[PDB]
């Protein structure tokens, strides 16, 4: 009977993923300011 | 090799679609709206926590638990009084006073574990040369008095009859890697 | 008859704080991954009654050295004043109609801080004269702008009885002319009830209890009950002045129903903001208070003096 | 009357809870127990001794502020008037002025705490 | 070699400032820690743990003994050390033996 | 290697006598009726195995006689300052004693110690100590070699004597019955007490006989509160109320289901003078010397003060004035 | 039925209450305290059974000793102990807290947190698993509902 002893795969384990992601927001910013300024213009009305 | 957590970038990046950008990062509070949306994602996880008394974690073979000493499976102890595991405790738990039985045998007429002072840390169970001394798996053995927990010769036994099946069967599992 | 209204008034408020703890409980466990309450009770809908019948049971605390009467009267004020907001509020029709409700409010709220400030100065230990200043610098930082914020709102309300605020809005919020004050208001109020990011008059990790380190069972009680009846005052006033609920003459009901689920909404978000975000330091609540909202609130404040003159549209007197 | 009578009944509330506070529990008193707090240890001076505030000028200039909350007040009535130009004016220099008073502070570092 | 004090007069006047230092000290220890103890009563043991080490006779020992009581002297100022800790000098937990040969037979050895 | 079955436990002499007899390292077996969390500070007082509760009924005489099985010593502490809806003076000083002798005696118990009171006469005007008397009788006549205590008035932090005095502030003044002269009392320190009843579990020479614990002063009632709110720098304003009335008083407190602050009988104990020595042994026989009041009231007293007097030294009270009676 | 079955249902709310809301005073002196976090932690979440921690002695109700107790903490172990308000209740968690654990024979260790306190509930462990300490919580929960303090104060 030939070892059998705790191992890794052959070939090896799958890449991990350790750098960090932090995706980025899309919204611009014009167009927040935009939405804001319609919104306050026509409550004023 | 190294990196840098924190470097300075720049100090001129001027353009106004930038720094519209950043002044709606100020007065919308972004950064905060998103860490609201991260504690929203996780509301609607299913929550990690177990129903503890019908529903217990994993365990190996290998845990360290409530002491125990066994029996032959012809009924026989297998305790012999070597006193290894009183020469090896760490914390000095264990007390041990053998007599030649009236079978002419090696046999202990007391072997004392202080439950308040033992360590749990399985060297006994390691050192003994015949497998008489085991760590069940048992962990929930809590009283209301200390001297309960002053473990006599009679109590490891009773421990050791009680959960024979689950010792065996854990060393039975474990046995190869010791 | 008058009686009967005081008690469907404060009794079901009284049980909505009580429950409120508990939801706070079980949203802050479930955020953060755990179950929280569900043993005592269905759900743990008896863990509230269960807290305070063990709190009033418990045995309360005279040290030897606190000053005795200002170290009882101050959780009875607390109570007093946090039960008090609730009378003059339109839902959508008051138990109290007054003619300058929101002035009633600000006096009233403002009176509460006094609550805290005895009860630390009383207890005569360090940690309680700790919270009872910090609780000085936060009512410092937050009142000036509360004021100027809830005017330049009232310049498009007209008077300041509440109950107008209800025909102010009988077409649309008074969110959406007035956003930018509706998030300082929200800030402002949540500063004011002592709740997180702004929770630094119990400040636990740097004090081990602000002004109630002291405090044991009934009077920490009386505590803890005004804290989450400001807030849910806080945010039904935010429902009401902002976030109009609709109002059919024939229909109060309705009213009642919108209110109390955005009012459900806000407080909920308290929960959600408090399990989301660190603490404050509090010279920094004080800076950003005077070095953010003041400026931008004394901007709007004349802004809207003038919003109304070159509109023409100047609000009804009565 | 109707103002009072709830007022009362809430000051009722409170002083009956605090009354059944006391007057339910077993008490057990005794010196150790009613000594004062602090971390374990026994406390190394008087809580009565002067503590040092940092933010005094702040808290002075609050004070002008809110008198200054108190001139603004009156504006929902004062905006009902036939004379908006005389109205505006004042608002606006009454405003401008509170900005230059916040403003001269701030750069004189009156708004930063004392060290 | 000195440690300190060249001889035993200089080690004994550092002493003598040592037991001034105690002795102005005590009153404030009293009153500021609520020791259930007389001011004359906290000056008796200070006399006595002086006297206990009476018996030294060498420069280096006695700067040693001063040094370590202006620790304690300093951890008394200062309220790190608390009644409890303070109490400890008294002993009233003890039960005294007999030196009496027939009271030593009688109890053990 | 005594074994000691203490019967009175769980109040405020039994808790010292148990503390000493662990000290002095013999077992000790506390019988106990109340909750259970009520005896967790004796819980502390012993070493492993040192120290044996078991629950016990007076009704239930086979309780009494499973704590008194193997017992060398049995101290009795039991008693009471008020008349309980089920147990009344008779019982708690006369019949719960005797059964407990006589289960002792059956046993077969070498001492047993029975506590009483100074002033315990057949004809004292106070119905407690009329009992005491009687309960005296009784135990030296079911077991004639007990050894019989008569503490005087026992002061401590737990006590009801300067506890109850520093308590009439909440009265605004202090009614006495001859404005306190004309009443002699003579205070004993609760540890001087306990000293005394453990040592006499052990002493060859007190067997059969009787003891009298009295500190060392004897103050007029008077003085002895003028004393105590000196200590409790409280505003103190005695004024005369005759004796009648201080009993009515005593029959309305006395009406609460729970523990009384005052009762008839507490007032005339508190009135009746204490009695002279008088050829009884004392403390000294039993080697215990008696700790003046004035160097442990301050323990017993610092908590009634306000903050602007909490620090107050020792010596910043005048000491009492005492008679030579 | 009788006031004495009134007085049981009443000591049945009583202990209801108390052993539903107990709140630990936030103490841990050692390795063992990271045992307590865990159980804090979400996997078994303390809080599901009303066990909520609060940092001032005057607002808890069990003191967990969960490390080692050295000579120079017992004094403040002990005045922490003392105020808080009774009722209250002490558990004696891991070896150190229970006995003297590996340093019981050390000059600057207290054999057992029991010669200081009384302690309710002894959890034997180095440390104890999450789950012992919350079977060890569970115990004294029992301890709790066995108490019948009015039905002593009625019978006497
Ligand atoms: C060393 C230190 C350690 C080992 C500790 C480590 C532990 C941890 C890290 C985990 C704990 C850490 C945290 C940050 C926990 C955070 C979450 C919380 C604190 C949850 C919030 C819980 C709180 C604030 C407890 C307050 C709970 C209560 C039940 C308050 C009292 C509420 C009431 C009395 C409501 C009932 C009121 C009534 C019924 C009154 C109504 C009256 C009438 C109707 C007449
Ligand atoms: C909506 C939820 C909030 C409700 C809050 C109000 C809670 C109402 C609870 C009703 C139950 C009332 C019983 C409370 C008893 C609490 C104090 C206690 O347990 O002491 C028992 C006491 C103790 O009796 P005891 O004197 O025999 O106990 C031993 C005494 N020592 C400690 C001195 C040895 O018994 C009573 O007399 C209580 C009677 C109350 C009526
Ligand atoms: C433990 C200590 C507890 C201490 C408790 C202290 C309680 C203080 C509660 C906060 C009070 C602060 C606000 C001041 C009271 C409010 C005054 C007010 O708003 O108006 C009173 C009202 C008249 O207002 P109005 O209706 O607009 O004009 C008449 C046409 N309707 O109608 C009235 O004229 C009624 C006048 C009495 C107002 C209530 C005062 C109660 C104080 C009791 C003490
Ligand atoms: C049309 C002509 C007229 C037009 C006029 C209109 C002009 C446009 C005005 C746009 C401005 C909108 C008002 C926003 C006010 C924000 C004030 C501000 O700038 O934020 C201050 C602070 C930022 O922090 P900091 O980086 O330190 O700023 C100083 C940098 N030296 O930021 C903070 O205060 C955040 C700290 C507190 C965080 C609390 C947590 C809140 C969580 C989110 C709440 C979301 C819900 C809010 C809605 C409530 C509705 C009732
Ligand atoms: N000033 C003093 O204290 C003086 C005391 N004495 C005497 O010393 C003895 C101790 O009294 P003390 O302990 O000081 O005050 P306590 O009232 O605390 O003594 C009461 C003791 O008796 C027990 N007890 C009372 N009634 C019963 C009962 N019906 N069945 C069983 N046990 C009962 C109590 O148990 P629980 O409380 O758990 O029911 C408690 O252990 C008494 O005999 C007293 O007269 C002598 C002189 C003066
Ligand atoms: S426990 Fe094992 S090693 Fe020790 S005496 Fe018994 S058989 Fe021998
Ligand atoms: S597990 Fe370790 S400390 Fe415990 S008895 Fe065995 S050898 Fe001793
Ligand atoms: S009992 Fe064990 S795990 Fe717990 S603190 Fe002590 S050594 Fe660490």
């Amino acid at each position: 009977s030939k070892v059998k002893q705790d191992m890794p795969p052959p070939g090896g384990y799958g890449p991990i993923d350790y750098k960090r992601n932090l995706p980025r927001r899309g919204l611009s910013g014009y167009s927040m300011f935009a939405v804001g300024i319609g919104a306050l213009i026509f409550g004023y009305w | 090799t190294y990196k840098y957590v924190n470097k300075k970038e720049q100090e001129s990046e001027v353009d106004m679609k930038s720094a519209t950008d950043n002044a709606a990062r100020i007065l919308m509070w972004t950064e905060l709206i998103r860490g609201l949306g991260m504690t929203l994602s996780y509301l609607f996880r299913e929550p990690a926590t177990i129903n503890y008394p019908f529903e217990k974690g994993p365990l190996s073979p290998r845990f360290r638990g409530e002491h125990a000493l066994r029996r032959y499976p012809s009924g026989e102890e297998r305790c012999i009084a070597c006193k290894l595991c009183e020469a090896i405790c760490p914390a000095q738990a264990i007390t041990i006073e053998a007599e030649p039985r009236a079978d002419g045998s090696r046999r202990t007429t007391r072997y004392d574990i202080d439950m308040t002072k033992c360590i749990y840390c399985g060297f006994c169970q390691e050192a003994c040369p015949v497998d008489a001394i085991v760590e069940g798996p048992n962990f929930e053995f809590s009283t209301e008095t200390h001297e309960e927990l002053l473990y006599n010769k009679e109590k490891l036994l009773n421990n050791g009859d009680k959960w024979e099946a689950e010792i065996a069967a854990n060393i039975q599992a474990d046995y190869l890697y010791r | 008859m008058f009686f009967i209204n005081i008690l469907t008034l404060l009794v079901p408020i009284l049980i909505a704080m009580a429950f409120l703890t508990l939801v706070e409980r079980k949203i802050l466990g479930y955020m953060q991954l755990r179950k929280g309450p569900n043993i005592v009770g269905p759900y743990g809908i008896l863990q509230p009654f269960a807290d305070a019948m063990k709190l009033f049971m418990k045995e309360p605390m005279r040290p030897l050295t606190t000053s005795m009467s200002l170290f009882i009267i101050a959780p009875t004020l607390s109570l007093t004043l946090a039960l008090s907001l609730w009378v003059p509020l339109p839902m959508p029709h008051p138990l109290i109609n007054l003619n300058l409700g929101i002035l009633f409010i600000l006096a009233t709220s403002s009176l509460s801080v006094y609550s805290i400030l005895w009860s630390g100065w009383a207890s005569n230990s360090k940690y309680s004269l700790f919270g009872a200043l910090r609780a000085v610098a936060q009512t410092i930082s937050y009142e000036v702008t509360m004021a100027i914020i809830l005017l330049s709102v009232l310049l498009m309300n007209g008077s300041y009885s509440l109950q107008t605020l209800i025909t102010t809005q009988e077409h649309m919020w008074l969110l959406l002319p007035a956003w930018p004050m509706a998030m300082m208001w929200f800030i402002s109020t949540l500063a004011e009830t002592n709740r997180a990011p702004f929770d630094l008059t119990e400040g636990e990790s740097e004090l081990v209890s602000g002004f109630n380190v002291e405090y044991a069972a009934g009077p920490f009680a009386l505590f803890f009950m005004a804290e989450y009846t400001n807030i849910i005052l806080m945010n039904a006033l935010t429902t009401i002045i902002f976030l109009g609920p609709l109002y059919y003459i024939n229909l109060p009901e309705l009213y009642s129903t919108n209110f109390m689920m955005e009012a459900l909404l806000l407080s909920s978000t308290f929960l959600w903001i408090r399990a989301s975000y660190p603490r404050f330091r509090y010279d920094q609540l004080m800076h950003l208070l005077w070095k953010n909202f003041l400026p931008l609130t004394l901007a709007l404040c004349m802004w809207h003096i003038s919003l109304p003159i070159f509109t023409a549209g100047v609000p009804p007197y009565m | 009357m109707n103002l009072y009578t709830v007022i009362f009944i809430n000051i009722l509330l409170s002083l009956t809870l605090i009354l059944v506070a006391f007057w339910l529990p077993q008490m057990n008193l005794y010196s150790e127990k009613a000594n004062p707090y602090e971390c374990g240890f026994d406390p190394t001076s008087s809580a009565r001794l002067p503590f040092s505030m940092k933010f005094f000028l702040v808290a002075i200039t609050f004070l002008l502020f809110d008198l200054e909350i108190a001139l603004l007040l009156p504006l929902p009535w004062a905006i009902q008037t036939i004379k908006t130009s005389t109205m505006m004016i004042m608002a606006f220099i009454l405003v401008t002025i509170l900005s230059l008073g916040l403003a001269y502070e701030w750069t004189q570092k009156g708004l930063e705490w004392t060290e | 070699k000195p440690i300190f004090s060249r001889d035993l007069n200089e080690a004994k006047r550092r002493v003598r400032e040592l037991y001034r230092a105690w002795y102005r000290e005590v009153p404030n220890t009293v009153h500021l820690m609520q020791l259930d103890i007389t001011v004359k009563q906290g000056r008796d043991k200070v006399r006595e743990m002086f006297m206990k080490n009476a018996h030294v006779t060498d420069p280096r020992v006695v700067d040693l003994l001063v040094i370590k009581g202006k620790m304690e002297l300093q951890e008394t100022i200062k309220v790190w050390k608390q009644r409890t800790h303070v109490m400890r000098f008294f002993h009233e937990t003890e039960t005294p033996r007999p030196k009496d040969f027939l009271s030593k037979f009688y109890m053990g050895h | 290697g005594v074994v000691a079955t203490v019967f009175g436990a769980t109040g405020f002499l039994g808790r010292y006598v148990v503390n000493h007899l662990g000290r002095m390292g013999s077992q000790v077996i506390i019988p106990y009726r109340c909750d259970v969390y009520d005896i967790m500070h004796l819980r502390l007082m012993g070493d492993l195995g040192q120290l044996t509760f078991l629950e016990w009924d007076a009704r239930d005489k086979d309780s009494i006689r499973k704590a008194v099985q193997h017992s060398n010593v049995v101290i009795n502490l039991i008693g009471r300052e008020w008349e309980t809806r089920n147990f009344d003076f008779e019982d708690v000083f006369v019949n719960i004693p005797r059964a407990i002798a006589q289960a002792s005696k059956e046993a077969g118990v070498e001492r047993f110690i029975h506590v009483s009171h100074l002033n315990a006469s057949m004809k004292s005007s106070s119905k407690s100590l009329r009992s005491k008397a009687v309960g005296e009788k009784e135990v030296r006549s079911v077991f004639p070699e007990a050894i019989i205590i008569r503490p005087s008035d026992i002061f401590g932090r737990e006590d009801r004597f300067l506890n109850h005095f520093a308590n009439y502030r909440w009265f605004l003044a202090v009614p006495l019955v001859s404005l306190g002269f004309k009443t002699v009392k003579q205070p004993v320190y609760v540890a001087d007490v306990s000293k005394g009843i453990v040592n006499a579990t052990k002493d060859p020479d007190a067997v059969g006989k009787t003891f009298a614990f009295t500190g060392p002063n004897r103050y007029l009632l008077f003085h002895l509160v003028k004393y105590i709110f000196g200590m409790t720098h409280r505003t103190f304003i005695p004024y005369p109320l005759p004796l009648f009335v201080y009993s009515w008083i005593g029959k309305l407190f006395g009406l609460s289901p729970f523990e009384p602050w005052t009762t008839k009988d507490k007032v005339e104990r508190i009135h009746i003078s204490d009695v002279m020595p008088t050829d009884l042994p004392g403390l000294e026989d039993l080697g215990v010397q008696p700790t003046p009041l004035e160097l442990k009231s301050i323990e017993v007293l610092r908590r009634h003060r306000t903050y602007r007097w909490l620090s107050s030294e020792i010596e910043e009270t005048k000491p009492a004035k005492t008679v030579n009676y | 039925s009788r006031a004495e079955y009134v007085v049981t249902k009443l000591d049945d709310l009583i202990n209801w209450a108390r052993r539903s809301s107990l709140w630990p005073m936030t103490f841990g002196l050692a390795c063992c305290a990271v045992e307590m976090m865990h159980m804090a932690a979400p996997r078994y979440d303390m809080d599901r059974f009303g066990v909520v921690f609060r940092a001032s002695p005057r607002q808890a109700d069990v003191m967990i000793v969960a490390g080692t107790l050295t000579n120079k903490m017992a004094p403040a172990l002990r005045k922490v102990y003392d105020q808080m308000p009774e009722p209250r209740y002490v558990v004696s968690m891991g070896s150190c807290a229970n006995g003297g654990g590996y340093y019981h024979y050390s000059y600057s260790v207290v054999r057992g947190c029991d010669r200081i306190v009384p302690v309710d509930i002894y959890v034997p462990g180095c440390p104890p698993t999450a789950e012992a300490l919350l079977y060890g919580i569970l115990q004294l929960q029992r301890k709790i509902k066995r108490e019948q303090k009015l039905k002593i104060w009625y019978r006497r």
